[PDB]
RNA sequence: UCCUCCUAAAGAGUAACGGAGGAGCACGAAGGUUGGCUAAUCCUGGUCGGACAUCAGGAGGUUAGUGCAAUGGCAUAAGCC
RNA sequence: CCAGGGCUACACACGUGCUACAAUGGCGCAUACAAAGAGAAGCGACCUCGCGAGAGCAAGCGGACCUCAUAAAGUGCGUCGUAGUCCGGAUUGGAGUCUGCAACUCGACUCCAUGAAGUCGGAAUCGCUAGUAAUCGUGGAUCAGAAUGCCACGGUGAAUAC
């Protein structure tokens, strides 16, 4: 949790004077980081799914939750209850250990990194980011992999506005475009 | 390895292995390994870490995989938004170096579909 | 967490080429050896390269030379 | 691509552009010299080069200085 | 032959070759209990990803759901695990 | 008469070619053996510069003597190891050289980068009887420049004909 005590000592005073908050319970905290990987080819083979589940478990460090189809969509030829996606919720200490590992080890490995968007906020302080290539995480060795299988990461924060949400991530050198 | 962004071949000699990067062929790769003091007959598996690093700053002197593609595509977009003759043939999709189109130019025009 | 269903989440050491050696916890297995890191990436100079788009009339003055 | 020792300009247009640059923004300058390059003192001038039958007007920006004048007058028209 | 609504005139019932629809089953869980949970449809953000999969958040408040027609009911859920 | 443009267009179809799809090959280094022909407002050594196309300086030659002009397949050695791969070279970007008043339409060539289609080709169909087919290079005319065409020249060199 090398960034958690970096948050607890450097960030919370750098942000409370940034927004003249009256208390320390006003500063936005990042509560959870969640890792979706929508497979969508599991209708063809229900072995491409748990191959896409092992590498989420390799990136995160915990066994992922296989998600099911919610309604039913015949435009994609799926029906209710079919396993379509695969998610990982990261809270607490492993959220912090994933957060340092993303911004120091993973995001520098991006082929043609130019800077993450500042326009990619939901409007409620949450930041979402797709990664489009799983190989930048060094837990997946290059030889065993058979599909590119990109994923997407959405960081949930307790920010009221995304202007405060952009200020929270900038204190962690979450770089930007 | 991860030379200049990608580079995972193996079992190849380093002059041929280096050519996987978009921006280096056989003669630029020979210029890399001469300036790095690496013999050309070595595989990447037998490369020490004290040799992979002195290629990364060596390959960094030439515009390669990342910033080369946006350089080339902007120069095409420099022509296409100029409205010049080469830009005009880039738009329609047709050979731009002044060669025939009566019977050939399948490369620019794709397959003969109808 | 639940036991025995998660991958082996152990503490490894990561060493980049710029000298930043860092201690993390990951399922790589041990001893990740990097090439680039946060304080090794050219996000402060390398992002600005094609932002410098270059001129066109100076190229003419590199050819007219007079 | 050609002629390192000096770029090429028509004197018929070089005399015409030096009069027109000191006379400010004028009517379009008719010319037939497609083969001449576009010197940097021609930026903003509305040269009208010949394409075979018309004098199509080209508005010279700074981006077109390495190029020649005929690159902006497509002589052949197509469907 | 049976079920639901209207005709049917605010209890019940009530006809016509009157107006609309269904049934001749399914289920060893879709039954019992205990514990838990709360929908539809939009909106923004997000790799492939697209009106429309899977994620995050907000709005919304049952417009959802009920093995099967329609009415009555259902949040203490009779809905979901 | 003149300038500019067209004869070079491009949804497509055909003819004749060239280069390929590789290991009887590719690439790297070393090295051997030709014939024929051209050359004066022409051919252009050697030397120097340039990665290179070339440039500068410039002898010699109207020629069995001078120059174009190092023939290439071959052969040795090394590597590649059957992959769309060190195959293939199209296309495109950038940077150049030369010719010419001038290279945009619309030249050839070099350099760097790129690296597509193609893994032997349907029905059909062509050429060839011996120094032939096949394959390898060289020269010439036309020509300021611009051929894979044409016309010539030699190298290696078959199979088969009941």
């Amino acid at each position: 949790a090398k960034l958690h005590d970096y948050y607890k000592d450097e960030v919370v005073k750098k942000l409370m004077t940034e927004f003249n908050y009256n208390s320390v319970m006003q500063v936005p905290r990042v509560e959870k980081i969640t890792l979706n990987m929508g497979v969508g080819e599991a209708i063809a083979d229900k072995k491409l799914l748990d191959n896409a589940a092992a590498d989420l478990a390799a990136i995160s460090g915990q066994k992922p939750l296989i998600t099911k189809a919610r309604k039913s969509v015949a435009g994609f030829k799926i029906r209710q209850g079919y396993p379509i996606g695969c998610k990982v919720t990261l809270r607490g200490e492993r959220m912090w250990e994933f957060f340092e590992r993303l911004i120091t080890i993973a995001v520098p490995r991006i082929r043609d990194f130019r800077g993450l968007s500042a326009k990619s906020f939901d409007g409620r302080g949450n930041y979402s980011m797709g990664v489009r290539e799983q190989i930048i995480f060094p837990e997946i060795d290059y030889d065993k992999v058979d599909r590119v299988r990109g994923l997407d990461i959405t960081i949930t924060t307790t920010a009221k506005s995304d202007e405060e949400g952009r200020a929270l991530l900038a204190a962690f050198d979450f770089p930007f475009r | 390895a991860r030379i200049a962004g990608i580079n995972i071949p193996d079992h190849k000699h380093a002059v041929i292995a280096l050519t996987s990067i978009y921006g280096v062929g056989k003669t630029r790769s020979k210029a890399i390994l001469a300036a790095a003091g690496i013999a050309e007959d070595v595989k990447i598996s037998e490369l020490s870490e004290g040799q992979i690093d002195t290629l990364r700053d060596e390959v960094a002197k030439f515009v390669v995989e990342g910033d080369l593609r946006r350089e080339i595509s902007m120069s095409i977009k420099r022509l296409m938004d100029l409205g010049c003759y080469r830009g005009l043939r880039h738009r329609r999709g047709l050979p731009v170096r002044g060669q025939r189109t009566k019977t050939n130019a399948r490369t620019r025009k794709g397959p003969r579909k109808p | 967490m639940k036991k025995d269903i998660h991958p082996k989440y152990e503490e490894i050491t990561a060493s980049c080429s710029c000298g930043n050696v860092m201690k993390i916890r990951s399922t790589v297995g041990h001893d990740l050896n990097l090439d680039v890191c946060s304080k090794c990436h050219p996000f402060f100079t390398g992002k600005q390269r094609d932002v410098a788009t270059g001129g066109r009339v100076d190229r003419f003055n590199k050819r007219f030379n007079i | 691509r050609s002629l390192k020792k000096g770029p090429f300009i028509d004197l018929h247009l070089l005399k015409k552009v030096e009069k027109a640059v000191e006379s400010g923004d004028k009517k379009p300058l008719r010319t037939w010299s497609r083969r001449s390059t576009i010197f940097p003192n021609m930026i903003g001038l509305t040269i009208a080069v010949h394409n075979g039958r018309q004098h199509v007007p080209v508005f010279v920006t700074d981006e077109m200085v390495g190029h020649k004048l005929g690159e902006f007058a497509p002589t052949r028209t197509y469907r």
